[PDB]
Formats: structure tokens, sequence, C-alpha cells
């Protein structure tokens, strides 16, 4: 406890292996510590490689677990202090105790391989290129994740989804391949933060080419995904609607299978939370479901989110409000003139209107397009000038004509074209 | 859940 | 059309 960092270094330097021992472990209190752990003045002591090769030391396996932990920490930093861990020689050190037969040390080996991978795509790929995948996996190969230690299935869960995390490269297809069947078996596990890793793993996975979301789906995880859309705990809810909004960007088919697995019943929810994030996710979910079929429009309809996303384009974060704008101007560009109608007759014109007040270019010209989509339904039923008149009682018609005299030239052109052609 | 890196206390 |  409290030792210098001189002390430290005297004690591994010892050729005593219980001083380096007791050494070892004061270096890991210290970096243990709740406020501003040294790690750089333990890297610059040199220490790493020592810990890296006490990490061998199968005949002392306390100094192992505290080798462990210590380089942990240390690579739990930045960037710079992470690659000194590896720099050391440390991937396939720890690699080596995931088979140790003290539990303590392999959990420790996980928790710091997680660290690594967890730093980017290239330490990431380093870590499966030294094999680490198969001795992580075979550690959840049992009947029944059950009978493992909560904390060290949490590791493992969390490790694993490092491993699917980062783009630029996404991580290898046969390392996603590899991992996926235990991903969906922890999928359905019953602890919090296991199912919130898993959701984030698969969530990572789907961030990505349609290729990429159809090995996802293929599995047959998109009806756990929606059951865990519906959990209490936002931890889970957070990804699994990420994972979610991922896939439906994808093909049509691949959006359908949400809509199969019963996801539409969950978003008056999800659309009216009180989390900032949800709501905004929620609604780039949904404009990503209004940019599909007709049918798959029908579907949003029929489970009654349209008035649900009139609220949110009424009242809600800016950021949530102009990815209700991208739904509506998918919807119209998309739907039937039946559709389209409904649209309106759900009071979609004024809450759009009052939309073009603000700032944002780019969301004024989403509305615009959104308005000459209805305009061009109206047209088909011989009703422009009772739409005309919609837009202009609730104040429409005077944002426009002001909008006519806008910096962005794609904003000058649609105002006028509308007035020209409809006012 | 969801953190890049964690450091054990 | 879809947003990634």
């Amino acid at each position: 406890v409290n030792w210098s960092v001189e002390d430290i270094v005297k004690g591994i330097n010892s050729n005593n292996l219980e001083s380096q021992l007791q050494a070892t472990q004061a270096a890991r209190k210290l970096l243990s510590r709740e406020k501003q752990p040294p790690i750089d003045n333990i890297i610059r002591a040199g220490l790493i490689p020592k810990f890296v090769s006490f990490l061998g030391k199968t005949d002392c396996s306390p100094i192992q677990f505290e080798s462990a932990w210590a380089l942990t920490n240390i690579a739990s930093g930045t960037s710079e202090q992470t690659k000194a861990v590896v720099d050391g020689g440390a991937i396939p050190a720890f690699i080596s105790l995931l088979a140790s037969p003290h539990a303590h040390i392999s959990e420790q080996a996980v928790w710091a391989l997680g660290n690594i991978a967890g730093d980017g795509s290239a330490f990431r790929d380093l870590v499966i290129k030294h094999g680490a995948i198969d001795p992580l996996l075979a550690l959840l190969a049992v009947p029944d994740l059950s009978t493992l230690a909560c904390g060290y299935l949490r590791n493992l869960t969390w490790t694993l989804s490092n491993l699917c995390r980062n783009k630029n490269p996404a991580p290898p297809l046969d390392a996603v391949e590899q991992i996926l069947p235990t991903l969906v078996r922890l999928l359905h596990h019953n602890d919090p933060e296991v199912l919130a890793d898993s959701c984030w793993a698969i969530s990572y996975l789907t961030d990505g080419p349609n290729e990429r979301i159809e090995m996802v789906v293929k599995k047959g995880v998109v009806p756990q995904l929606v059951k865990l859309l519906g959990a209490t705990e936002l931890p889970i809810v957070t990804p699994a609607l990420r994972a979610i909004g991922n896939i439906v960007t994808g093909t049509d088919e691949q959006t359908q299978k949400v809509i199969d697995a019963g996801a539409l019943a969950v978003f008056p929810s999800l659309l009216t939370n009180p989390k900032t994030n949800i709501q905004k996710e929620a609604t780039w979910t949904m404009s990503n479901i209004t940019a599909g079929r007709q049918d798959q429009i029908q579907q949003v309809v029929n489970h009654g989110l349209v008035p649900f996303l009139v609220g949110v384009l009424s009242k809600a974060d800016f950021k949530t409000q102009k990815e209700a704008a991208w739904a509506i101007t998918n919807y119209t560009s998309g739907g039937t003139v039946e559709q389209i109608v409904y649209l309106v007759h759900c009071g979609i014109i004024e809450p759009l209107m009052n939309l073009l007040s603000a700032k944002d270019t780019k969301i004024i010209q989403v509305i615009l397009d959104a308005i000459s989509n209805i305009f061009q339904a109206a047209e088909k039923l011989g009703e422009t000038e009772k739409l005309s008149i919609m837009i202009e009682e609730c104040g429409g018609l005077d944002k426009i004509e002001a909008l006519q005299r806008h910096e962005n030239e794609s904003v000058y052109k649609a105002s006028l074209n509308l007035i020209e052609k409809y006012f | 859940s969801g953190k890049r890196k964690k450091i054990r206390t």
C-alpha cells in the first residue's frame, strides 16, 4: 500500500520472486486507485516487460494475477498506454493465460484482451491473429451459462463485444462467423449486463453493408432483439434499438424481418420515451422504415404510428425533429396517394410548416421536398387548392415566401417553384 | 456495458 | 432511400 514507484522498481529488480510479487502487488494497488492512477510513471519506469514476463510464471499464480491486473489497468488508458502493453509482448502471454486453471487469472486475461481489442481495429485484428477467439469461446462452451460466475461471464461477453467492434475495417468475416453462435446464446441469457453487451456486439456487427446485416439476420436473432427492445432497462434498450435501426438500413427483406417480429408495436413507447437519445434513434429507425415499400408504410399506418410521428415533429429535441422530417419525406416519396392523404388528415402540415423557421439548411430542404410530394398527391386528386389554403391558414405561405430569399440555392429554387406553381 | 476500455479498481 |  502506497509504495513509491522507486520502491516498486527496487523490488521488481530484486532476484527474489517473493520480493517481486510484493512489488507487483504494490504496483497493482497504485494502478487501482480511484483518482489519477500513475500509468505513465509505471510505463516510464520500464516495468511493462517485467510484468509481461511474470504472466508466464505458472509456478507462481499470485504474481500472474497481480501482473495481469496491473497490465489490464495500463491497457485501460490512452492508445499510447495500450500500445506500450502490446509492445511488451502481452497479447500472446494473455492468450496463454486464458487456459489457466485459476478462474480469477483467466478472467483477468479476458479483461486485458478486451482493453487491447477495444483500442481500435488494428489491435482488435492483432488479438484475433494471435488466436484469441478459440480459447475465449472455449470458456463459454458449457451446457448452461448460469453455472459460470456472473462477473466472469460479463467480462467474457464484454471482450467478445470488443472483438465485434469498430470499422475501417470491420472485423474479419471469418471471425464474425466464428463468434456469432456464441453471441446468439448470450443474447438469450438472463443477466442484464450480458444482455446489454450482447446487444452492443450485434449493433456493431449490423453497422455496415447489407452483407454484414445478412450474416446477423440469418442467425434468427431479430425476434430476440425485438423482445429486448421492450426491456425496462435502458442499458438494454439502447443497444437493442441501435441494432434494430441498423438492420432496417438494409434491404426491404431485412426490414421486413423486423416488422414481422413485432417491432412496430414497441414504437408508441420509444417515440415518446423520456430519454432524448431513444426518441431520436427510434425516429431514425422509423425514417428507414418509411423509406421502404408501400406495404411497409402500410404497416406503419396500421400500427398507429403516424400520429406519433406528427407528435415528434410537433415537439421534441431538434435532432429528433430532423429525423422525423426525414421520416415524412421518405413516407411521401414512397407512399400511395391514400397514404399521403392520411398523413395530411393526421395533422402533418402545421408542424411541418413550423419547422421551416429552423436555422438548419438540410431540414428546410427535406421539408420542402415533403411539401412537394404532398402537392403531387393533391394534384392527382385535384385538391391542390385545398392544400394551399391549409398551408396559408397556418402561416406556411409566409415561411415559404421568405425562403425564396435564402442563401442556399436549392432552398430558393424549391420555394420559388412551390409559390409559382401553387400559390 | 458498452465501454471501449475498463479499469479494474 | 435508407440512411446508415
